[PDB]
């Protein structure tokens, strides 16, 4: 059983701003963290896998970094399509998701 | 392109029998794990079980070992989730995901179905 | 009678590679054809003796040693091959007569959340001479500073735990491996085919 935490739970900025999302792990997960984007009432879409690899078709603004137990999601420039909620799901031992972080306009 | 399509939402009485399906197309149904994920209201995403068609290998969580049943029909390429007897705590959003397998890992939930709300009430 | 291959292949418990289980089979009649024509085995590679030519040719006694490895590490169970498993855990001699039967056991030996029962040795100071096992778990010294037995800097735990899951890569599924080995001595041929 592995529990993950996201900080901050809620964070709002304007278009073009730099958004940093931190996912912290209970124990060591190496680099088996994947980042999802979920629109309200829609299936989540994978953005980053292996904690640093971009998925095909995702804009290059999203970036993944970190290893061990400290992970970071960085949005280079916020844009109207970036407004959604984000989950950091680990898959080292058994699939487990974070509580999620919701972003919106300011 | 991989497409997963599920059925519409159901509203059932407790104690009944419910079967919810998820149709998979765009890939070879016999060589990819498909997992069921449940998101109860007020709780985060949480898997229930996995099923690999071709080997007929079905594995559930320890807590839900004898309450839900996963099944597959490769002739039509659908994955079924059925309840022996619906309870009051089974109301949630149910997802079917095709696991993209990576080495030394539990696999990545890559493609998701549109989801299906299930509500239990009297 | 019949040679008891049932309790070595269909056994419910397989030992790890650092403690590979050895069974001496002798004084019975060999039925290797069932081994070859089962078609349920992923890999069945035989050196020295052809699979279709071992049915009649017979020996004095055979050793079946079984363990569980990774899927991508089954290429290392062969003479003159390197790697972690083939150097620190299980090394076959270049002049090898037995052969390797490895079949996938993803539905048995892998459990969701991590099956950490199976271990393999990762670090040791000397290579393995053919056909022996080392079980000693003393913390070896990586550097020149003595660790006095206790674990710490420049002294690591030799054993490492396999994490087996049903959703691992096809090259990382837990493969159950049995190795057959034959020897020639002055003893009469106890084990022979039909
Ligand atoms: C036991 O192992 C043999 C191979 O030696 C196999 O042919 C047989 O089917 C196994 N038993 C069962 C019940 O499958």
């Amino acid at each position: 059983e592995i529990v993950l935490t996201q900080s901050p739970s809620t964070l709002s900025a304007s278009v073009g701003d730099r958004v940093t999302i931190t996912c912290r792990a209970s124990q060591n997960i190496y680099t088996w963290l994947a980042w999802y984007q979920r629109k309200p009432g829609k299936a989540p879409k994978v953005l980053i896998y292996k904690a640093s690899s971009l998925e095909s078709g995702v804009p290059s603004r999203f970036s993944g970094s970190g290893s061990g137990t400290e992970f970071t999601l960085t949005i280079s420039s916020l844009q109207p399509d970036d407004f959604a909620t984000y989950y950091c799901q680990q898959y080292k031992s058994a699939w487990s998701f974070g509580q999620g972080t919701k972003v919106e306009i300011k | 392109q991989v497409q997963l399509v599920q059925s519409g939402a159901e509203v059932k009485k407790p104690g009944e029998s419910l079967m919810i399906s998820c149709k998979a197309s765009g890939y070879n149904f016999r060589n990819y794990w498909i997992a069921w994920v449940r998101q109860m209201p007020g709780k985060g995403l949480e898997w229930m079980g996995i099923i690999h068609p071709g080997d007929s290998d079905i594995r559930y969580r320890p807590s839900l070992q004898g309450h839900v049943t996963i099944s597959a029909d490769k002739s039509i390429t659908t994955a079924y989730l059925q309840w022996g007897s619906l309870k009051a705590s089974d109301t949630a959003m149910y997802y079917c995901t095709r696991i993209t397998t990576d080495a030394d890992s539990s696999g990545l939930f890559h493609y998701w179905g549109q989801g299906t709300l299930v509500t239990v009430s009297s | 009678n019949l040679c008891p291959f049932g309790e070595v292949f269909n056994a419910t418990r397989f030992a790890s590679v650092y403690a590979w289980n050895r069974k001496r089979i002798s004084n019975c009649v060999a039925d290797y054809s069932v081994l070859y024509n089962s078609a349920s085995f992923s890999t069945f590679k035989c050196y020295g003796v052809s699979p279709t030519k071992l049915n009649d040719l017979c020996f004095t006694n055979v050793y079946a040693d079984s363990f569980v490895i990774r899927g991508d590490e089954v290429r290392q169970i062969a003479p003159g091959q390197t790697g972690k498993i083939a150097d620190y855990n299980y090394k076959l001699p270049d002049d090898f007569t037995g052969c390797v039967i490895a079949w996938n056991s993803n539905n048995l030996d892998s459990k969701v959340g991590g099956n950490y029962n199976y271990l393999y040795r990762l670090f040791r100071k000397s290579n393995l001479k053919p056909f022996e096992r080392d079980i000693s778990t003393e913390i070896y010294q990586a550097g020149s500073t003595p660790c006095n037995g206790v674990e710490g800097f420049n002294c690591y735990f030799p054993l490492q735990s396999y994490g087996f899951q049903p959703t691992n890569g096809v090259g990382y599924q837990p493969y159950r491996v049995v190795v057959l080995s034959f020897e020639l001595l002055h003893a009469p041929a106890t084990v022979c085919g039909p």
